[PDB]
């Protein structure tokens, strides 16, 4: 019901998996 | 006029008694009494393609109050299998249902019901519920307390039975 | 005699008999069936007249119930007649039994086996007699029966997948006792005897028990190949249904000799719809199947990827025009095969590329993925979600289907639920039973979609890129991207504005995968310049994108939401032009339209200026450093803004320049956010405001009730008069416009919250943070009393008593206003569709408009519980002053004055929302250092707040569900269901609550390692070491395992478990109030009642250690429980319990004790 607030740990709306690390 | 036997397999305090009175009188019922052995509740559903009727044996769900188990269900043209969301003793239960019902009547419809559905907690989320995938059955969820889709297991047996996939309810 | 069975079963089978003789039928075949000579009489009704298949099933029916029941107390020449008349019935079959006939009798013969076989193999050289108990003639007369005829040779095939199903497919118990014996025996019966040799070791008594030394399968293969031949579908079918329990367990080389694989693949070529179902089935059995031996498993992969032509042929056949009906007999096998293929892609690391054998198995998984059928579909996408995140695939994948998938799921990116006449709701009124599981479904199916085009824009960016510059050149150069281009506002719901959100999320997914290939690429040297050329092309996309001027307010605002993903990855390169971009396009005037009115269109505006907000909210959290450069012309600019934008994006534009002032080092941080926040802060501490805020007339003169009332009278309406009724006018919508706007301005609850919680957002470091916590502090402690004040305002509007003093015409409109309209899937027959149908008909009803005064004192209500949770992130500055837990809870819980009633008519609802908002943060908010000035202040009010507030409720659900046993209405179970949940809900919350502040003591009784926080640890020192919080601590907790609630109770039981350890600290007063309550709650609510099942076992426990405990430093208690129970032996319960060290035997003991309570 309330309004969405962006925080400074997730302000990146990226989608991206957590656990790539790398190729 | 069409007549087809409808057997209702579930295990004990599902719902399937309270399921078939509220389809007959149209009250829901509060108080759990176990259905001793079986009764057979004549079902008629008024549809645009003419009338159908269904003579739905309500089984015990009990073991030591079960009677004839298996021999409720000879020639048997219909099934729904009720499983309880609230309890998943039930749903574990439902394969059984499902192995004993077809050993008698193989190539009948069955529908699996989950009834109790009205209750916000429930103890078999809908991820769990795959057995309808894996037998090729239909899950429709329902509630006798609430008649959520307290018509539409009929409906869909009544249109696989009958032959006619466009087959609604119109009363 | 057999007539009265034969009656009985006549009367219990025929339609026309009533229940009751029915059930007096069933009566005597069941006392018929408890006679000592039932399985005689079975085994006779069963050989006399096969002419009657009930009565011979009843028969068979007999003889199962002794043979599963009284199969104990039979002796060995009983078993053994048993046996022999289970063995003459099947060799006595005939064509004209019926199917469920033949299972019965096979259903006889498994049992007698699984209760016979193999008994004398666990002895040394077992004599002739023990042999013969043990069946050792089983093969044999199994054999014998596969050659009496075609109908022996079904039952011998039913025989068979029984017995192999419960052996191993199931979890039997009869077998679970003896499965090393009745697991190798089929091992030997099924493998010829030198297969068996190689893998086991035992002797010649096993070897007596096989008969015929080839095997089984060296039978059922070569049948299953000549039915095949012959083209026999039910001999085909039969064989299919035996074969598919007989392959997950035996030997692989069994497997292997008879070329089983390749009669599935002959199986599968063939056109019957049941045999194809089973040869996929087994199939997947056997690629999923364990292998000791790899070759084998080798070579099964490489004959089901030599096949996969045969595969395509198989699903080519298989496919139909669902445009006129779906085809139930093989859709189901579409979707078995699709679920099939779809797991092959395990092997693919194995197979040795010789003939295209990957190419073709990966075209012919894209070509399942175009099934139209999303379910279909939806199989692969997993697929190829493991395929692209993997990198064994990935050079074999590229090389042939990356781009066929690039461009399937770029044109699979649409809203299908939306699309009228689509080819995919033909299959979603089969596979789904309501619109809103198919639209979630949607949800998922697009989400996977999107995942796959941003792994494929990660892997090959460079032709992702390309081709997507390509598509969206083609697509903006088409007459639907110029409709799109040269339009104001489209149509939300139609394929214009549709196509061009599908091309902005595409747009998206490539950014996102670029974000990912900054991560996926190995960091090696050519990283840099690779890096660098993809920031130039996606800056070329961005401008390219930009210079569209794309007008519609719906898609404009998905552009600005892709903004940011370009400035994540280009950083300060595009900084400045998107945040020009951003703030021109949130002051667009739109001629056409005014946005007053609250129009279809005027939403979409709005949404498009609030995301713009938000954007800009979201970009200064990001690069604040950087916009300190051009801080002062973005002062400036914002300034002249000002006048022309909206109070609520005048706040978030505040809010930026508020986090641009703090996190950007600036100089002189304190003026700034004075100059900001003071102007906004203001209207809290306004004279008039702060002196009406305490008087309710105030209240709802500033509300607008007035104004209501006197608009009802110009409008000549009455109490009388129904307002579902009654046409709305134009006046009432400027009215409500111009009273939520006074509203909003004069309580600055929006304003308050996000300048606190973007502050917050603010801090990096501890100095800072205490800086920041001091520069809140004037602007706080004067405003939480009225913050406060005004929480009580709102509670105190829900209180009918209250009303009274309003004008007569508008009773019923404070009334209308309060109530709420949640609505629940499954609580109701109505689906959300006409639930929204009813609150869109209201709309233009002066009904809408209590509704719409509702919703502000909701809204209200929310905020400023929001508020309050953010001023208790503000730290030390919300605990260490003494007027605060009492200035908030007070506000919070109205005790009304003669009655002892929590806030009267709130809500459950807004109980639950009130609790989850304010007074969990604020719990879990305390700073460790000042919990020793706030929570004990705060907890000894909180939890006689707590009880009192579920006992009422609780208490009022219950008496309202027993005085009114039957609802007038469908209407009023609707509402019971909903109450009921949200009671239900209330109370989850409010054990949640005694959980995070004390924590509890894990289900095992004797376990209690789970750590404690230090958070959680610090609270039990506050509660238990003190009377004036512990004492409504117990009653809250006395009271919450009472409540009829599995899920808290159980918790609520294993808290106590973990406070059992210090509660009973030897304290006088806790220890006697704890021997009248909790004995009397736990047995007789508690341990008597059934509805307590698993709460029954652990408050059990809880009540022995309890018992044990206060009967050794207390007499009273012995004597306080001897009274309850009306008798027994505490003394004699007591000692015998200490002198037993098991906690099992302890069980029993208590049990016996809690029966006879119950009894008596
Ligand atoms: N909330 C809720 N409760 C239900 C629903 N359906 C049934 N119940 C409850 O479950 C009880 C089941 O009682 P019966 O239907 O008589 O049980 P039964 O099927 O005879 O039981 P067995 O003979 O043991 O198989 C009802 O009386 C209700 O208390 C439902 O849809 N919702
Ligand atoms: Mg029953």
């Amino acid at each position: 019901l309330y309004s969405p607030l962006i925080h400074t740990q997730s302000a990146v709306p990226v989608t991206i998996s957590p656990n790539l690390v790398a190729t | 006029v069409p007549t087809f036997k409808l057997v209702l397999v579930g295990d004990g305090g599902t719902g399937k008694t309270t399921f078939v009175k509220r389809h007959l009188t149209g009250e829901f019922e509060k108080k759990y009494i176990a259905t001793i052995g079986v009764e057979v509740h004549p079902l008629s559903f008024y549809t645009n393609f003419g009338e159908i009727k269904f003579d739905v044996w309500d089984t015990a769900g009990l073991e030591k109050f079960g009677g004839l188990r298996d021999g409720y269900y000879i020639n048997a043209q219909c099934a729904i299998i009720m499983f309880d969301v609230t309890s998943r003793i039930t749903y574990k239960n439902v394969p059984n249902w499902h192995r004993d019902l077809v050993r008698v009547c193989e190539n009948i419809p069955i529908v699996l019901c989950g009834n109790k559905v009205d209750v916000k907690e429930r103890k078999v989320k809908a991820k769990t519920i795959t057995f309808h995938r894996k037998k090729n059955l239909q899950y429709y969820d329902i509630s006798a307390k609430s008649n959520y889709n307290f018509e539409k297991p009929f409906l869909w047996l009544a249109r696989k039975l009958a032959g006619n996939p466009q087959l609604e309810f119109v009363e | 005699g057999a007539s009265q069975i034969v009656s009985a079963l006549d009367v219990i089978y025929s339609p026309k008999s009533n229940n009751s003789q029915r059930q007096e039928a069933q009566k005597f075949l069941d006392e018929v069936k408890l006679c000592s000579e039932s399985p005689f009489w079975g085994y006779e009704i069963a050989l006399q007249n096969p002419t009657n298949s009930i009565l011979k099933y009843f028969g068979l029916g007999l003889l199962d119930h002794a043979v599963k029941k009284n199969w104990n107390d039979y002796d060995e020449g009983k078993r053994v007649a048993l046996r022999k008349w289970v063995m003459e019935l099947n060799f006595g079959v005939q064509d004209y039994d019926t199917r469920y006939i033949k299972e019965k009798l096979a259903t006889l013969w498994v049992e007698v086996a699984k209760r016979t076989w193999g008994e004398a193999l666990k002895q040394t050289n077992p004599t002739e007699e023990q042999l013969l108990t043990s069946w050792v003639d089983m093969d044999n007369n199994l054999f014998e029966l596969w050659n009496i005829n075609q109908s022996s040779r079904e039952l011998a095939l039913i025989i068979f997948r029984i017995l192999f199903e419960d052996v191993f497919l199931l979890d039997d118990l009869i077998v679970l006792k003896r499965m090393t014996v009745i697991q190798p025996l089929c091992v030997m019966i099924v493998c010829p005897i030198e297969v068996f040799a190689i893998k086991y070791k035992f002797s010649d008594k096993w070897t007596k028990f096989k008969a015929n030394e080839e095997g089984w399968f060296s039978v059922w293969i070569p049948e299953l190949n000549n039915a095949l031949q012959q083209n026999n579908s039910e001999y085909i079918i039969r064989l299919l249904e035996t074969l598919k329990t007989c392959l997950n367990w035996p030997l692989t080389e069994v497997i292997v000799r008879n070329d089983v694989l390749s009669s599935l693949l002959t199986c599968l070529s063939s056109n019957i719809p049941r045999a194809q179902s089973m040869a996929l089935d087994s199939i997947h059995i056997l690629l999923t199947r364990p292998y000791s031996n790899e070759s084998h498993y080798q070579m099964t992969i490489d004959r089901v990827f030599d096949n996969m032509d045969l595969l395509d042929s198989v699903y080519e056949s298989l496919l139909f025009d669902p445009t006129d009906d779906i085809d139930e007999t093989k859709y189901p096998i579409i979707k078995k095969f699709v679920d099939m293929i779809s797991c092959l892609y395990v092997c693919v690391p194995k197979i040795k590329e010789t003939n295209g054998q990957i190419q073709k198995y990966f075209k012919l998984v894209l070509k399942t993925t175009y099934n139209p059928s999303l379910i279909v579909s939806g199989l692969t996408l997993d697929l190829w979600c493991t395929c692209l995140r993997n990198d064994e695939y990935l050079p074999k994948l590229e090389k042939y289907v990356i781009p066929d998938l690039l461009q399937f799921a770029a044109d699979a990116l649409v809203y299908y639920e939306q699309i009228d006449g689509h080819i995919s709701k033909k299959f979603a009124e089969i596979d789904f039973q309501s619109k809103s599981e198919f639209q979630t479904f949607c949800s998922t199916y697009r989400k996977r979609i999107r995942d796959i085009i941003r792994l494929i824009s990660c892997v090959e960016l460079d032709l992702t890129y390309d081709w997507l510059n390509n598509r969206l050149n083609n697509y903006f150069s088409s007459p639907f991207g110029q409709q799109v281009l040269s339009s104001t506002f489209l149509d939300h719901k139609l394929e214009p504005y549709l196509g061009a959100l599908s091309q902005y999320m595409i747009v998206e997914c490539f950014i996102n995968g670029c974000i990912r290939w900054k991560i996926w690429y190995p960091t090696g040297d050519d990283y840099d310049e690779k890096l660098d050329s993809i920031l130039q092309k996606l800056e070329i996309l961005s401008n390219q994108l930009i210079a569209l001027n794309l007008r519609e307010p719906l898609l404009l605002k998905k552009q600005i939401q892709n903004f940011a993903l370009f400035l994540t990855m280009l950083k300060d390169n595009v900084l400045f032009t998107l945040l020009e971009k951003i703030i021109t396009s949130a002051t667009m005037d739109y001629p056409e339209i005014n946005l007053e009115e609250r129009g279809a269109e005027s939403d979409a505006v709005r949404d498009l200026r609030y995301a713009c907000g938000i954007e800009l909210n979201r970009m200064a959290l990001l690069m604040p450093e950087s916009l300190k450069k051009i801080y002062p012309d973005l002062e400036s600019v914002i300034a002249r803004i000002m006048p022309n934008l909206s109070y609520h994006e005048k706040i978030s534009f505040k809010s930026f320049l508020l986090i641009i002032v703090l996190k950007s080092s600036l100089d002189m941080k304190e003026e700034r956010f004075a100059a900001i926040v003071d102007p906004e802060l203001l209207a809290w501490s306004d004279k008039t405001t702060v002196v009406g805020l305490s008087d309710l007339h105030w209240f709802m003169e500033r509300l607008g009730i007035v104004q209501i009332a006197e608009y009802f009278q110009r409008r000549d309406i009455d109490e009388n008069s129904d307002l579902l009724s009654i046409p709305i006018d134009d006046e009432g919508k400027e009215l409500k416009s111009e009273l939520t706007k006074r509203w909003q301005s004069l309580f600055p609850v929006r304003a308050t919250r996000m300048f606190i919680h973007y502050s917050m957002q603010s801090i990096k470091t501890d100095e800072e943070f205490k800086m920041l916590q001091d520069l809140w502090r004037p602007r706080i402690v004067p405003i939480l009393p009225y913050i406060t004040r005004l929480l009580y305002q709102l509670q105190s509007y829900h209180d009918p008593d209250n009303w009274k003093g309003l004008p007569t015409v508008v009773q019923s409109f404070v009334k209308y206003s309060t109530i709420e309209r949640f609505w629940e899937a499954g609580a109701s027959n109505k689906s959300k569709d006409e639930f929204i149908d009813e609150h869109m008909k209201a709309m233009q009803t002066l009904r809408d408009f209590a509704d719409s005064v509702g919703h502000i004192i909701r809204y209200t209500r929310e905020y400023t519980l929001l508020v309050l949770s953010a001023i208790s992130s503000l730290g030390s500055v919300f605990y260490l002053l003494d007027e605060s837990p009492d200035l908030l809870l007070n506000s919070i819980a109205i005790f009304k004055p003669g009655s002892n009633e929590i806030s009267p008519g709130v809500s459950t609802h807004g109980w639950k929302h009130i609790m989850n908002i304010a007074i969990r943060p604020i719990l879990k908010g305390c700073p460790k250092d000042c919990l020793g000035k706030f929570m004990p202040a705060f907890l000894p009010k909180l939890f006689e707040i707590l009880d009192l507030l579920l006992c009422q409720k609780w208490s009022s659900h219950m008496n309202d569900m027993d005085m009114n046993p039957v609802p007038t209405d469908d209407d009023q179970m609707t509402e019971e269901i909903l109450e009921e949940n949200l009671l239900r809900q209330l109370t989850t919350v409010v054990v949640r609550i005694v959980i995070d502040c004390v924590g509890q003591g894990n289900a095992n009784p004797n376990s209690a390692k789970s750590r404690l926080n230090n958070h959680q640890m610090e609270m039990r020192k506050i509660i238990f070491n003190d009377l004036n919080t512990l004492a409504p601590f117990l009653k809250l907790l006395n009271h919450l395992i009472s409540f009829k609630d599995t899920k808290c109770s159980f918790n609520s039981i294993l808290v106590m478990k973990c406070c059992l350890t210090s509660v009973l600290n030897q304290n006088n007063t806790v220890d006697e109030y704890f021997t009248f309550e909790v004995m009397k709650n736990l047995l007789l609510n508690v341990l008597c009642n059934s509805a307590f099942k698993d709460s029954f076992h652990e408050a059990l426990y809880a009540f022995t250690v309890i018992f044990l405990t206060l009967c050794k430093e207390y007499p009273s208690a012995r004597a306080f429980l001897f009274e309850i129970s009306n008798g027994y032996n505490i003394d004699e319960l007591y000692r015998n319990l200490r002198s037993v060290d098991e906690y099992k035997t302890q069980r029993a003991l208590m049990i016996d004790f809690i029966d006879w309570v119950k009894s008596t």
